[PDB]
């Protein structure tokens, strides 16, 4: 089957500047190539088709080019509503076996911002139900790349926690991240101090918020 | 090739095996030459639910001017040919002969008009399998050609003066067949599938459908130099070799051009109980056997 | 002597069968030899008949030797004798179309009259018999009428038209209003 | 200009089958071709198949072939997708899309492969888990942070507001994660002034419609 592959995976652009996305095919697809835009929680939106034709309602700053196995999409001046995930599609083959690229995430580029780190011990109500989860929060940081690590009595943890990350905030262009450590009531009480070591470009040294049981 | 004398041969052009054989060979050729992206044929074997048979396949765009095809005698048989300049296809013909193959015939697929065919050697000639039956097709053969120029950009052109002279000759011939006191009237098609209502044909690989009303709108025996027919090119086609539907891909060329010679017509006569004296004729066609009959009327195949 | 009855506005199917299971030439005509509809190879043609707009066939059965004439939105004018020509042989069928309507469109009061009027082709005497929801039976020719409606006549009436030993059923909704004492 | 409107969310056990629908209105139905594209949480778009509405002919992706069916009901302008032998990896948002093909009823047909009109999407969750509401726990506390732990529910989605919508500034409601138990879990946190603790109360509101459950937990110093 025809494989579509987009580069790069993530593209960070400063507001009002030009962005260039590329789509590559594993074999010629002529000009049967379309680009889509999608925002979190919404259906995709058609942008370009036939390699280079804008769809109705599409603003002039979007424009596509290329033929065969090489395609690019250009946004000459990024607006706030331009930051999204973009997808390319080929529809050249017959019988139809149409395919999509894995997408390019286009996010806002801003100055480096350190996360302010918090930590919430398990509640009484939860403890009373047999389970115990610890939450470590990284608030309003940039860039998205962060590394969290749980330490239980000065010991590395592995396979017992989970991460979640918000979308880029519409107002200040930052991210926030939660990390939840899950243990049984018994394991929890088996140890003393619980910590989350945090690494981020905005920090000269890795920061560590923590607490002791009781 | 080999002429015969003192020998009488009864022909019957409405009962000719060559016509049937050729019809299958032609289908086979078009089938394999021009392949559709999707093929639909009905299949209603079961007493209840009907099952449409669907085929999907690679459909490369192809276009070339049909090469003349010949009919030759299969092992065991021979091809007799009548040499009378104006043979109506039925009865004895003493000016007979035997041949290897028939003349070169362009396997053109079309309705209403016959293109790139053979001309009548003397006068315009009309022929039918049963003139008094208004359901049977009337084949006209012309003694003079008429150009029809078509473009993929949406139209066909015919010179009005040339077409008007042609209509005069057909009307003249028609009234001689149905009564010398009759008024001849040409009207547009009365209805049916698109392939039948319009002048339908294939060109540069694309199927054209042309409104022919302007060619059939006159009264006989009772202004603009060229006649321009509006045309559409279509992707979804009704099959002609059998009942069904076909889809092709859209055109890839921006300069599709066909010049053809109109060498004959296919008509149907209105008829019907009417004490009023005038015959009405409309363009017809659809059965390619009529197209092949207009070329093969003078041949028969006999066992050796 | 094949007879088929039709209803105003409805659809009918006039059948035609070939002696073999193939797709050959066929054509439908009326008693005036006017071409209604037929085939040419695998395509459908339609003649210059008053039916043109409302006439069709079923091409998915042609290969099975069936060549029907479907007439939609039937009118009384359609009444005629239709002939199916195929493989040198003529199938003949006569069609009669009837209509049946009430004297008024709107709702009726108790003790008020009801006149049903039957519409017919020229030259044909049909018998009519209607039955109300309560069992009220009336009969006649062209026009049938009840002198006084009861409340229990409200609902669906069922009329049967008899002609050529054949019949056909009509359903009419009559509303008769109730009221307080 | 057609508008495509799909049916509601579905929840199925693996091994089951599903039939999702899409009502098209505004334009001539037989002039459009329709396509189904799905998307798994955190993944890309996947072409499933396409129906040529006027011919009633459909084509499918090789990896789905045999257990997927697309149909169209002309009398109600509705397009259907059936997916058979459901697996847990079929969990996805299923999108219905279409595009104008030309005067198809007159034999003109462009056969466009691109997708101009999209429906709102239909979430189809395929899991062995049973429907059940969340347990809501407090995340008791410049400024300070406080929040609600919304743990152990099925299926998605769940909605979170603060103080019955009156508090929105500085709120972050994280996307759910799939726990190893097969149940979902998320946290909603908000940052407020420290001096506000002791005067202004904070209640988080959790709505989980599938289980018809509704919780209002108070978070205190
Ligand atoms: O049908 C699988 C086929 O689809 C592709 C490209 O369209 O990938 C799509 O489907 C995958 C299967 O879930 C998704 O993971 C992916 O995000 C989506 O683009 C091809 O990878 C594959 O051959
Ligand atoms: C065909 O030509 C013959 C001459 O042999 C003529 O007698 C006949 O009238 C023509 N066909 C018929 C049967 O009308
Ligand atoms: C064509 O035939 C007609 C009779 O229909 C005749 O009048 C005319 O002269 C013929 N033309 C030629 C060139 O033979
Ligand atoms: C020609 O058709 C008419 C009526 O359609 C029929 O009566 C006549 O017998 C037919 N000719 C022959 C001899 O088959
Ligand atoms: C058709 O084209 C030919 C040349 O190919 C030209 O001589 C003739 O006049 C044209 N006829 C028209 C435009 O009707
Ligand atoms: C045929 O049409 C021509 C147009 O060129 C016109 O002169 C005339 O009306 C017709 N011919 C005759 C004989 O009237
Ligand atoms: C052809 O054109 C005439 C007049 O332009 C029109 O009345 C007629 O309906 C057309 N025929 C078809 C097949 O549309
Ligand atoms: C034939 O064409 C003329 C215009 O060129 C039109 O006025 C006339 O009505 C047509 N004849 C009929 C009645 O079909
Ligand atoms: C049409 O007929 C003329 C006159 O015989 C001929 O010379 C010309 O080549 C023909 N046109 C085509 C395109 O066959
Ligand atoms: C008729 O012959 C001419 C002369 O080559 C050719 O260009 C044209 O395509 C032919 N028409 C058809 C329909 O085959």
């Amino acid at each position: 089957d025809i494989v579509m592959t987009q580069s790069p995976a993530t593209l960070s652009v400063s507001p009002g500047e030009r962005a260039t996305l590329s789509c590559r095919a594993s074999e010629s697809v002529s000009s049967d190539l379309a680009w889509y835009q999608q925002k979190p929680g919404q259906a995709p939106r058609l942008l370009i088709y036939g390699a280079s034709t804008r769809a109705t309602g599409v603003p002039a700053r979007f424009s596509g080019s290329g033929s065969g196995a090489e395609f690019t999409l250009t946004i000459s001046s990024l607006q706030s509503e331009d930051f999204a995930v973009y997808y390319c599609q080929q529809y050249n083959n017959w019988p139809p076996r149409y395919t999509f690229g894995q997408g390019t995430r286009l996010e806002i580029k801003r100055t480096v911002a350190a996360p302010s780190v918090f930590i919430f011990p398990p509640s009484d109500e939860q403890l009373k139900s047999g389970t115990a989860s610890v939450v470590c929060l990284l608030n309003n940081f940039y860039p998205r790349e962060a590394k969290v690590q749980w330490k239980v009595d000065n010991a590395l943890q592995s396979g017992n926690s989970q991460e979640s990350v918000t979308e880029q905030d519409s107002k200040d262009s930052t991210y926030s991240l939660s990390s939840t450590l899950t243990l049984s009531k018994a394991d929890y009480e088996k140890h003393k101090v619980y910590a989350c070591e945090v690494t981020h470009q905005g920090l000269s040294s890795p920061v560590t918020k923590s607490f002791n049981r009781g | 090739e080999v002429v015969l004398v003192n020998v009488t041969e009864n022909f019957n052009w409405c009962k000719n095996d060559m016509v049937e054989q050729m019809h299958e060979d032609i289908c086979s050729l078009w089938d394999q030459s021009l392949k559709p992206c999707v093929k639909l044929t009905p299949l209603c074997v079961g007493a209840g639910s009907c099952n449409t048979s669907v085929i999907t396949q690679a459909c490369p765009k192809v276009s070339f001017e049909p090469i003349p095809i010949h009919y030759c005698a299969p092992a065991g048989f021979a091809i007799l040919k009548c040499n009378n300049k104006t043979f109506n296809g039925t009865g004895p013909c003493t000016n007979v002969s035997t041949v290897q193959c028939t003349h070169g015939i362009r396997p053109v697929v079309s309705s209403q008009l016959l293109l790139n065919g053979s001309l009548a050697e003397e006068e315009v000639v009309i022929r039918s399998c049963n003139f008094t039956d208004n359901a049977k097709t009337i084949i006209v053969q012309l003694n003079t050609s008429v150009e029809i120029n078509c473009t993929g950009a949406g139209h066909c052109n015919i010179a009005r003066a040339k077409w008007n002279n042609t209509l005069k000759q057909i009307a003249s011939k028609l009234r001689e067949q149905f009564g010398n006191n009759k008024t001849i009237i040409f009207k547009q098609s009365s209805g049916g599938d698109p392939e039948i209502v319009t002048h339908w044909f294939n060109c540069g690989g694309e199927f054209f459908y042309c409104n022919s009303t302007q060619l059939f709108n006159s009264t006989w025996f009772n202004g603009s130099d060229t006649i321009t027919l509006p045309c559409r090119i279509k992707q979804i086609i009704n099959m002609w070799c059998k009942v069904g539907k076909m889809m092709y891909a859209p055109p890839i060329s921006g300069q599709i051009r066909c010049s053809s010679n109109i060498t004959g017509l296919l008509l149907t006569r209105d008829g019907g109980n009417s004490n009023n004296e005038s015959e009405i004729f409309r363009p017809g066609g659809g059965d390619m056997r009529d197209n092949w009959r207009s070329e093969l009327y003078k041949y028969k195949v006999v066992k050796i | 002597k094949k007879v088929v009855l039709g209803k105003k506005g409805d659809t009918v199917e006039l059948t035609c069968t070939a002696s073999q299971k193939k797709s050959i030439q066929f054509h439908w005509k009326n008693s005036n030899q006017i071409k209604i509809l037929g085939n040419q190879g695998s395509f459908l043609t339609k003649g210059p008949s008053k039916l043109n707009d409302r006439a069709d066939s079923r091409r998915s059965l042609w290969d099975q030797g069936n060549f029907p004439l479907i007439i939609k939105n039937l009118k009384i004018e359609d009444s005629d004798t239709y002939i199916c020509e195929v493989e040198d042989q003529k199938e003949e069928v006569q069609l009669l179309v009837f209509g049946l309507t009430a004297n008024s469109d709107t709702h009726l009061l108790q003790g008020q009259s009801l006149t049903l009027t039957l519409e017919s082709p020229p030259g044909s005497s049909p018998s009519v018999q209607c039955r109300s929801p309560r069992g009220k039976n009336i009969q006649g020719g062209k026009t049938l009428s009840v002198s006084q409606l009861e409340l229990q006549d409200s609902g669906t009436w069922t009329c049967t038209v008899l002609q050529n030993q054949k019949k056909v059923e009509f359903k009419i909704d009559i509303v008769v209003l109730a009221f307080q004492k | 200009e057609v508008q495509l409107v799909e049916s509601g969310a579905e929840v199925k056990k693996p091994g089951s089958s599903v039939k999702v629908s899409c009502k098209a209105s505004g334009d001539t139905f037989i002039r459009y071709s329709f396509t189904w594209v799905r998307q798994a949480p955190g993944q890309g778009l996947e072409w499933m198949g396409r129906i040529i509405t006027i011919l009633d002919v459909a084509h499918y992706a090789p990896h789905l072939q045999g257990r997927v069916t697309i149909t169209a009901d002309k009398s109600t302008s509705t397009v259907y997708l059936e997916l058979r032998n459901l697996r847990s990896d079929d969990t996805a948002v299923y999108f219905c899309a279409g595009v104008y093909e030309g005067e198809a009823d007159e034999g003109e047909y462009d056969n466009n492969g691109f997708l101009k009109h999209w429906g709102q999407g239909t979430l189809v969750t395929v899991s062995s888990a049973s429907t059940k509401g969340p347990s809501v726990f407090p995340l008791a506390p410049g400024t300070a942070a406080l929040g609600c732990l919304v743990k152990d529910y099925f299926p998605e989605p769940v909605t979170v507001s603060w103080n019955s919508g009156a508090l929105t500034s500085g709120v972050h409601t994280f996307p759910a994660v799939l726990q190893s138990s097969g149940l979902y879990s998320l946290s909603s946190v908000v940052t407020v002034p420290s001096s506000s603790l002791g005067t202004q109360t904070y209640i988080c509101n959790v709505n989980h419609k599938p289980s018809n459950t509704k919780v209002d937990k108070k978070v205190e110093p």
